[PDB]
């Protein structure tokens, strides 16, 4: 199950 | 920027038997960028039907896929794949051997 | 599923008070709080956000902690102010569900009443600018503790209170207007 | 910079087509569409997390919406019925970072099946009393906007020029003149008041202005009155020595 | 034995021909499980291993609209590092992340991963413990800064040291028949005359599962590495894995070496000799 929240860089 | 030339491996899936129906594969990896263009041979002709893997990468970050497509080997036909990227000046040609 | 509930419903106070609100939600699993302002007819105004890993903030006399009870928010409301008044909305996000839908509670509605000083309740008639003939009831400078009911006759019009504040001069009055288009209507006999 | 939401105010006939728009210039994955009714809670209509991408929330039925773009996410309501007259609002942020959601300003949409129904307000402003004057040595104008539909109104108080706040309280909601009636047209009060050595010099210029929001451009109008467009009314004051 | 769970996530802009391609793959150990492709007519996350069609559409649906955001958020970042290295406009770049958990053969956690690359080199990347960043340039100084204020770094964690694990092993028990299946290699032999004075014997190791395996030659008992040959691990194409390890000898005294294979699936290390 993948990672629901990712911040950008 | 950092490219890499990619490793080519050109083999069957089952061992060869002549005259018995197999997969011809064509195994690239440790390249990048990402395009890239692969081609299975029959005597020196493009086989149409050629299927692929899902894109993914190693631990460096280089790429890796499986080409391959179905065929009946047989003592004199000659199978090989063709692969261009924007590291190869020349594209490269790898031969299909039984025993490799 | 996320349900976001929120205590009290309503809250009525005298300004100066020290105000908690809560915020409590069933599934603990959350990316961020928020809680937010909305004032009667108009937008909603962010006011703070906290996460797990960054469980409190602070903005002016608010400030809102994540509480340890992984189910429960608190936002704090120092030395209330009339201007304080509002319904106060807490929303949560979703760390798991796939979906990043909010969930929202109901709100908190809160009165903060000025206190006024110097009361002298009076019931004034002002005219028109343009003619004479039209006027307007003004009932001005009574206390916090009177209500004014916008009832009886369906031709006379009472508006509810509002609370007005002459910042230059440090002064805040509550007023409520009242009028009507007939003969029989006075000034003296228009509020309750 | 942050949401821009447009038209913020908007009357439609029953069955006419409208697009709201919404734009966000902070490169927020997400956009969505709220509707909230008079006193009601946010209802979630739609939203997308990518270009390409959207989904229902809680009452999706009458509307629909596209991601073609990063920064806009327009809503469409196909067919325009009164139970849409609400408050929308559109709602961005990161799938990311802290998830702070941001909201536009709002879009007030009325859906009426008679355009005849709309009135602009009438403005009167009303002089402090020498009473008031006398006993309080303060003085407070009313400013009163009568007879509108739909209560589409901003309202504002305007000292030699100037937009001024301090000393001003207006009523949060206006009051139907009518209740029991559909369609009742509204009033709304205002306060403004100064200290009567303010009110007493005749150069001070009171202005209370009510911008209200009607009909637009291109609706169809044949009555007898001025067609009740988009204008602003306003009323006047000058202070006086006596 | 150990396992693992991991995810690889690519990105490429393509100037002057639409969104930037992106393409996410799943794996647990050497068994690809999802994909999501841009290009795809589908839209969905789908299904590539059998076991994992169990799962329900509040699953799928999840996992695409996850996929969806992700692939998103790496289109702004294609267009964010581009400003961050003053670069072209018009030129196609890479943009790479990968992450996922290990777990030991008891199934508990080992350690955890999140890196990320530029153009096929390490841009920013969670260390080895998962408590602070490996920031490479200026670049993926600015970057970092961004995550250490959202504390992404704690955000990984309680992914990758709870949720990451608690989906491996249900995965790994849902498909149990393929994933704890441990396939011993089929071996042999071959034998061909290179010339006048030499010959070559190259050992196979074929059809077996997991990658994980050891082919080496020993010449009079001892290691032999002159002469040889070892080609890379490589997929079958049937979920299965081949490789080979050759060497040339002086005609005639093939005999002397032989052939070791090691494989989690072989109660006991494998001997080949050439037996004509
Ligand atoms: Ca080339
Ligand atoms: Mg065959």
């Amino acid at each position: 199950s993948l990672l629901m929240w990712i911040t950008q860089c | 920027m950092i490219q890499r030339t990619p490793k080519i491996q050109v083999y069957s899936r089952h061992p060869a038997e002549n005259g018995k129906s197999n997969f011809l594969n064509c195994y690239v990896s440790g390249f990048h960028p990402s395009d890239i263009e692969v081609d299975l041979l029959k005597n020196g002709e493009r086989i149409e039907k050629v299927e692929h893997s899902d894109l993914s990468f190693s631990k460096d970050w280089s790429f890796y896929l499986l080409y391959y497509t179905e065929f009946t080997p047989t003592e004199k036909d000659e199978y090989a794949c063709r692969v261009n990227h924007v590291t190869l000046s020349q594209p490269c040609i790898v031969k299909w051997d039984r025993d490799m | 599923k996320q349900q976001v509930t929120q205590i009290p419903a309503a809250l009525s106070v005298p300004e100066g008070e020290n105000l908690v609100l809560n915020c409590s939600f069933t599934d603990s699993a959350i990316y961020n709080l928020q809680w937010f302002r909305q004032d009667p007819g108009k937008g909603l105004t962010s006011l703070l956000l906290i996460t797990p890993w960054q469980r409190e903030q602070t903005s002016g006399r608010l400030n809102a902690s994540l509480d340890k009870s992984s189910g429960s928010s608190t936002l704090y409301i120092a030395a209330s102010q009339p201007g304080d008044s509002a319904t106060y909305l807490c929303a949560v996000r979703p760390l798991l569900d796939g979906t990043y839908i909010p969930t929202f509670g109901r709100g908190t509605s809160l009165i903060v009443h000025p206190y006024i000083q110097n009361p002298d309740p009076a019931v004034y008639q002002l005219r028109d600018s343009k003619s004479s003939d039209k006027s307007v009831c003004l009932f001005t400078d009574f206390d916090s503790q009177t209500n004014v009911s916008q009832s009886k006759d369906s031709d006379v019009y009472i508006t509810d209170k509002c609370v007005l504040d002459m910042r230059s001069m440090d002064f805040k009055s509550n007023s409520a207007v009242a009028w009507s288009n007939k003969s029989d209507f006075a000034c003296a006999n228009a509020f309750n | 910079m942050g949401v821009t939401q447009t038209p913020k105010f908007q009357v439609l006939k029953t069955g006419q087509s409208m697009t709201l728009q919404c734009a966000q210039d902070m490169n927020h994955e997400y956009m969505s569409w709220y509707r909230q009714d008079p006193g009601m809670g946010l209802r979630l209509i739609h939203y997308s997390v990518s270009v390409g991408m959207t989904d229902q929330g809680e009452v999706p039925n009458g509307y629909n919406v596209s991601r073609s773009t990063i920064e806009d996410f327009p809503l469409r309501l196909l067919s325009a019925a009164p139970s849409q007259t609400s408050v929308y609002f559109c709602a961005s942020s990161y799938l990311g970072n802290t998830g702070e959601l941001f909201f536009g300003e709002g879009s007030r949409l009325t859906v009426l099946e008679d355009l005849k129904n709309v009135f602009p307000p009438e403005v009167a402003v009303f002089e402090p009393s020498e009473a008031e004057i006398s006993h309080t040595q303060k003085a407070t104008l009313v400013c009163l906007a009568t007879g509108f539909y739909p209560d589409h109104v901003e309202l504002s108080w305007w000292v030699n020029g100037k937009e001024v706040h301090s000393g001003v309280c207006t009523d949060p909601q206006p009051l139907k003149e009518q209740p029991a009636l559909n369609d009742s047209r509204y009033a709304l009060s205002s306060r403004l008041r100064v200290s009567a050595t303010f009110w007493q010099d005749p150069r001070n210029h009171f202005r209370c202005q009510v911008q209200f929001y009607g009909l637009s451009e291109n609706d169809e109008w044949t009555q007898d009155r001025a067609k009740p467009v988009t204008q602003i009314v306003s009323a006047e004051a000058w202070g006086r020595a006596d | 034995g150990s396992h693992s769970m991991r995810y690889f996530f690519t990105s490429v802009s393509r100037p002057g021909r639409g969104e930037p391609r992106f393409i996410a793959v799943g794996y647990v150990d050497d068994t690809q499980f999802v994909r999501f492709d841009s290009d795809a007519a589908s839209q969905r996350m789908e299904p590539r291993a059998p076991w994992i069609e169990q799962e329900g559409p509040e699953y799928w649906d999840g996992e695409t609209r996850k996929v969806k955001a992700h692939s998103q958020t790496h289109r702004v970042d294609l267009g964010t590092l581009r400003g961050y290295y003053n670069q072209s406009e018009a030129g196609s770049h890479t943009v790479q992340r990968m992450y996922g958990c290990d777990v030991g053969s008891d199934w508990r956690f080992l350690r955890g991963y999140h890196q990320y690359a530029y153009d096929g080199k390490d841009y920013i990347a969670l260390k080895e413990d998962l408590r602070s960043w490996t920031a490479a340039d200026m670049a993926a100084q600015t970057t970092k800064h961004k995550w250490e204020a959202a504390h992404v770094a704690e955000q990984l964690r309680a992914y990758l040291e709870g949720t990451c694990v608690e989906w491996l092993r249900r995965y790994l028990e849902n498909g149990k028949e393929t994933l704890q299946r441990t396939d011993a290699p089929k071996t042999h032999m071959t034998h061909h005359a290179v010339s006048d004075h030499e010959a070559t014997l190259r050992c196979w190791a074929l059809s077996f599962y997991p990658a994980e395996i050891t082919l080496t030659w020993q010449r009079d008992g001892e290691d032999q590495t002159q002469d040889t040959e070892l080609v890379e691990t490589r997929p079958a194409g049937d979920g299965t894995f081949q490789k080979w390890a050759a060497v040339v000898v002086p005609s005639g005294q093939e005999q002397r070496y032989t052939c070791h294979v090691q494989h989690e699936g072989l109660p006991k290390p494998l001997t080949l000799r050439w037996e004509p």
